[PDB]
């Protein structure tokens, strides 16, 4: 499969600067597993010793060397798992930063048209599945390796003739699991069909059973029930019969090889080439072949079964944005106007039904306009306009003889701020969400800008001062209904361009940022949005809004 | 679990075979390092060779026996288990529908299948793994055990006393490991929530350019988290080297006591061979012992739990016993009051006094939402009166059987359902034995499903689908009203019968109820919106709501002046 390689190779670069960590982890494994494979051959050596001329200096010696392999293997096998561990979790953490950064950079067609909970759960459930991959893989793979290559050494240097007697018998272990687990997929489809028509009746009965109690056939289904049953009985007896027959001969012909290769054992050593500790040595050596060689020639299909989960995650990662170039403007000096022509923007993610038709206005320094609409005719759809929220498919808006997308992204948003029907109040303090999106110089600017609305008596009356917690969104906000904290947070950074798409309505009464109240000192321009239509005090242009067309 | 172990009470006879078989192979098996012993011994010591030729036969005679044994006892016993799996889950199914129908209200329909079909096949298989191989080790250790106190006795008391040791450092310190993972794990999820909050708002996000502003935030947790793992990986090298230094350590006290003991005299070399050979076997049968357990564990407190659910009583009356000849067919109501046992607050019927004769016609009109369709589900056995009698024959509905009953009276629901069966098995569902092929043309024609299915290539044989893709809505009418005639009921109920069904059969079921002789042995109820149906009906009740408002004949209300006038004229 050509699909996984593509997935593998990005998989494995993944993991660059991790490789220290790797190649002590391999050292550590090979130092483990040497150790582990040593002290059966010392074991051989203490039953040579015992079974002639007693002598305690060579039998202590005999058992110090197994301490000192003994604390060496342990700290080798020890500090290899701490480091594997490690590694998975340095793995884990860059592939989370990496992707939220990556999908901060995209459009809002993406997260409007997927579900905020697919996104959570790719980005804290399936990073954890995905990381463990190669630490767990890596493991596995170079601790058989190495053992096989280890224990097979020790196989030659204790007897070459013996060795090859359990060297031809791999191939029969081989054909026997490739003849039996063709067997077992064949036997487990027909276990899934008969279980499946066993389901069959109960979505029959238990579905309709007004039909069934009101007719008195409730007994019909049971025994329809019984039939269902025993099919799927004698399914899984047949199953349990070949399962248990492979067993058998895979027993049997492990034991055929373990009675020649004792049977040569005992012929060899009675001439003088082996000692009683060398087969004690080769008994112990070969049972641990047996399990590891089938880790080995089943690791490759495992692997490969496993990986398939990165394919969501790196989907996400590597997908193309749908933003435009961004560019550079003029920020020495800024006239304040705005000019606009001949919109027919849609929705990328709904293009065939359009929601503003062609209509132009323009915004003075010296004016206010304002922006009545019923319902559904584009009331706060021109504002994500001006903003550069949302680019349209038809015409373009101007600001000083040019458009909106060779801005930049941070004088152009300082310039133009909005506030709307649903003030969304994000997890901080009050101070840190009065003065969001400002990097610094907030601790001299926040204390003048709070008191625009209505001074502050919801603030002062407790804690006495900016720092009082908030929470998550639904919290203990009580100034105007998070409105007045909203307001405040916009004339912090002073913008030339204010959007007011739900302001003034039931609080009117605190009318200080609609007029000279805010504006009209030197050059400024606000764009005021009412639903029903208010008298609009000190006005300067009149825009009422049908279905994306004004008088 | 007592109970559970009551259920397996008629396969004594085979269990006691399963476990002498399994003591048999047991014994059998632990043959090759016991045989290895003194034939190394043999040559150390120079002896005979006439034994050679006897003792390597010997000894694969015994592993061969052990290896047939096995085959033997693992045969009989996933051949009992398979019975026992098979027996459950069909008890477990007649036990769900024995109870009422108010159970189930059209939306169990997901957790009652979860609880037969899913959990009881998952909990068997649970079942018949963990205790065979739970079986086939203790017995293994067991027999290990017996012949290591033979061959010494001070070697087999050493690693008596260090195997707590084994089996219980590594347990411990691995509490301390996932005690500081549940607050990385804690740490993991808070910081996915952050991230998840900050990008759910993103125009609020977009619209004053602060995405570095949520990076930085993002960083923060993940620093934290950094710097909780680090203690992590310091506690599994910990944990993972305290599991492989008793391990090894273990061996070497076993072989240095035994080098001391072989010297003194005690035991030769070769019987040091064996011991060696039976540690690391008694080794791995203790430790897959151990990893077995946590499994029947929690599968025997899930029994506990469908157990529990198989005794859950219903309260519907079960049964009757009496079985007539020659039955009346008349049904009287006397002051039924009916409330529906979801929301007994609120009573939803009232007041219904009638009698349907037999020979006669009585159709009842009401408008939408008069709840009339719980009225013909109260002529059957479905639900239970309140508050008033339900007269049949001078006796009530419990009185009578449950099967004789419901071949008497038959009744076509609302919405007629179709089974997944041949289309002739769902014109005489429900019948006690399978009528010849001319009673089933007689009731299809009758019906009026003969002039439609005889065009069909597949003749009455054709296969259905779950719920009605092949049949249409005037072919699931008319294959109900020949389901409710093949049986010849004395008490017939139809329920919107004509309201898609063809005008082809609406006119043969006109002559059927008015004109044909087949209606003096029956009673009908009607209840139809359609006025070209009750003219020649001898009995007309008004059900505006609740209670009847007015009853007649067809000249009496029109004389009257009611309400029956005015829904007739609109
Ligand atoms: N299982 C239930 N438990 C409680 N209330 C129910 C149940 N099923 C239905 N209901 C409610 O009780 C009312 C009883 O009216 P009923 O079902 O007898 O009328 P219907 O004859 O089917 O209606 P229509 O006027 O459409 O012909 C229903 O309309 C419904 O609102
Ligand atoms: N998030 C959205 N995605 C797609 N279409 C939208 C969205 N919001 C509004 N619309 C469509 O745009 C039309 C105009 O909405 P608009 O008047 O701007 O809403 P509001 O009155 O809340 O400002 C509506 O008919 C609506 O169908
Ligand atoms: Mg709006
Ligand atoms: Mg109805």
């Amino acid at each position: 499969q050509v699909n996984n390689k593509v997935l593998m190779w990005r998989l494995l670069k993944l993991s660059r600067p991790d490789l220290p960590l790797l190649v002590a982890a391999f050292f550590f494994l090979v130092l483990a597993v040497l150790g582990e494979t040593l002290i059966p051959h010392y074991s051989g050596r203490v039953i040579d010793i015992l079974g002639g001329d007693f002598d305690p200096h060579a039998f202590a010696s005999a058992i110090f060397f197994m301490c000192l392999f003994s604390f060496g293997s342990s700290l080798s096998a020890g500090c290899r798992g701490g480091c594997f561990t490690y590694t998975m979790s340095r793995i884990n953490l860059r592939i989370r930063e990496q992707l939220f950064s990556s999908l901060l950079r995209q459009d809002l067609g993406f997260f409007q048209e997927t579900k905020t909970g697919e996104l959570n759960s790719r980005l804290s459930s399936d990073t954890t599945l995905m990381s463990n991959w190669l630490p767990l893989n890596a493991n596995v793979l170079l601790r058989s390796l190495v053992k096989v290559v280890g224990l097979y050494g020790f196989m030659l240097s204790i007897s070459p003739r013996l060795t090859l007697l359990s060297l031809l018998h791999m191939p029969f272990t081989i054909a026997a699991e490739k003849v039996y687990n063709t067997r077992h997929q064949e036997v487990l489809r027909e276990i899934q069909d008969a279980v499946a028509r066993a389901g069959q009746v109960v979505r029959e009965a238990v579905g309709g059973l007004q039909t069934v109690r009101s007719f008195g056939a409730e007994e019909h289904e049971v025994c329809r029930y019984k039939e269902a049953l025993e099919q799927c009985r004698q399914l899984y007896w047949r199953r349990d019969l070949e399962r248990a027959l492979y067993l058998l001969v895979r027993r049997v012909l492990h034991l055929g090889v373990q009675m020649l290769m004792l049977s040569c054992g005992l012929q060899q050593m009675q001439d003088g080439e082996l000692t009683q500790g060398s087969l004690l040595s080769f008994m112990i050596y070969q049972e641990s072949v047996g399990s590891y060689v089938q880790t080995l020639v089943y690791i490759y299909g495992d692997m490969l079964s496993n990986v398939g989960a990165a394919e969501k995650v790196f989907s996400y990662m590597d997908r193309q944005p749908n933003l435009p170039s961004p560019g550079t403007l003029a920020p020495t000096t800024l006239q304040g106007v705005v000019k606009f022509q001949d919109v027919s923007f849609a929705y990328p993610n709904r293009p065939d039904r359009p929601v503003l038709k062609g209509l132009t206005f323009t915004l003075r320094p010296g004016e206010v306009t304002a922006l009545v609409g019923p319902n559904g005719s584009g009331k706060s759809t021109v504002a994500a306009l001006l903003q550069n929220l949302y680019q349209p498919t038809g015409g373009q808006v101007l600001l000083d003889e040019k458009p909106i997308s060779q801005y930049e992204h941070c004088y152009l948003h300082s310039q133009v701020v909005s506030v709307g029907q649903e003030p969304v109040l994000f997890s901080g303090s009050v101070r840190n969400n009065i003065a969001y999106g400002l990097q610094s110089c907030e601790d001299d600017k926040v204390m003048a800008a709070a008191q625009a609305a209505h001074a502050d008596d919801f603030i002062q009356e407790m804690e006495h001062g900016i720092y009082t917690d908030v929470g998550e969104k639904g919290s203990q906000l009580a100034a105007g209904q998070k409105q007045r904290l909203a307001i405040a947070r916009a004339l912090v950074r002073d913008p030339r361009v204010l959007i007011l798409d739900e302001a003034t309505s039931a609080l009117d009464v605190q009318c200080e940022q609609a007029l000279q109240d805010w504006n009209s000192r030197g050059d400024r321009t606000v764009l005021v949005i009412a639903h029903r239509l208010q008298t609009v005090q000190r006005a300067h242009q009149i825009l009422v809004l049908q279905e994306g067309k004004l008088q | 679990v007592r109970r559970l172990l009551g259920c397996l009470g008629s396969e004594t006879r085979r269990l006691s075979l399963f476990l002498v078989l399994v003591v048999l192979s047991s014994l059998g098996e632990m043959a090759i390092p016991f045989f290895t012993g003194r034939l190394t011994d043999w040559i150390l010591q120079d002896g005979s060779a006439d034994t050679f030729t006897r003792n390597l036969t010997l000894m694969s005679i015994l592993t061969i026996a052990s290896a047939v044994l096995e085959f033997v006892g693992d045969g009989i016993y996933n051949n009992t288990m398979g019975h026992v799996h098979s027996h459950l889950q069909g008890e477990v199914f007649g036990a769900v529908l024995r109870q009422e129908t108010e159970f189930f209200q059209q939306n169990q329909t997901g957790n009652i299948m979860s609880r037969v079909t899913e959990d009881t096949s998952t909990l068997s298989d649970s079942l018949s793994e963990n205790l065979s191989l739970f079986l086939w080790y203790l017995v293994r250790g067991l027999c290990l055990l017996g012949i290591m106190l033979w061959g010494s006795v001070s070697l087999t008391m050493v690693t008596l006393i260090t195997l707590p040791l084994l089996f219980l450092l590594p347990k411990k310190v691995g509490k301390w490991y996932q005690l500081l993972e549940v607050q990385v794990r804690e740490s993991l999820a808070k910081s996915s929530q952050v991230a998840i909050e900050a990008l759910s708002a993103m125009p609020t996000v977009r619209s004053f350019a602060n995405e570095e502003g949520e990076a930085q935030k993002f960083r923060e947790k993940l620093q934290e988290i950094k710097t909780l793992n680090q203690k992590e990986a310091v506690a599994y090298a910990v944990n993972s080297w305290t599991t492989s230094i008793s391990g090894m350590l273990l061996k070497v006290g076993i072989l240095y006591i035994g080098g001391q003991l072989v010297t003194s005299g005690a035991v030769s070399s070769g019987n040091l061979v064996t011991f060696v050979l039976y540690q690391m076997q008694f080794t791995q049968a203790v430790e897959v012992l151990l990893s077995i357990y946590p499994r029947v564990q929690k599968a025997v407190g899930s029994s506990e739990k469908i157990f529990e659910y198989l005794d859950r009583t219903p309260r519907c009356p079960p049964s009757g016993l009496l079985t007539p000849l020659h039955l009346e067919g008349l049904v009287q109501f006397q002051d039924v009051s009916f409330a529906y046992p979801n929301r007994p607050d609120v009573l939803v019927l009232q007041g219904l006094t009638f009698t349907l004769r037999p020979g006669e016609v009585t159709a009842l009109v009401g408008p939408n939402g008069s709840g009339k369709s719980t009225v013909a589900a109260l002529l059957q056995n479905l639900y239970q009166p309140t508050g008033g009698q339900l007269l049949l024959d001078g006796k009530p509905l419990p009185q009578y059987e449950h099967r004789y009953l419901h071949r008497q009276v038959a009744a076509v629901g609302q919405e007629p359902q179709v089974f997944g069966r041949s289309l002739q098995e769902n014109i005489a569902y429900g019948l006690t034995q399978k009528p010849t092929m001319e009673e089933i043309t007689a009731a299809a024609v009758k019906s009026g499903a003969h002039s439609f299915i005889s065009g069909l290539p597949q003749g009455y044989d054709t296969e259905v689908d779950e719920a009605g893709s092949q049949l249409s809505g005037g072919q699931r009418q008319a294959v109900a009203l020949a389901r409710a005639l093949i049986r010849k009921p004395c008490v017939l109920i139809l329920d919107d019968a004509t309201s898609a069904l063809d005008a082809n059969s609406q006119l043969q079921v006109e002559q059927l109820l008015y004109e044909s002789p087949e209606r003096y042995s029956r009673s009908v109820l009607l209840i139809t919106q359609h006025l070209s149906l009750v003219e020649q009906a001898d009995h007309i009740l008004f059900l505006e709501g609740g209670a009847i408002r007015e009853g007649g004949t067809h000249q009496q209300l029109m004389e009257k002046k009611g309400c029956y006038w005015a829904m007739v004229q609109a």
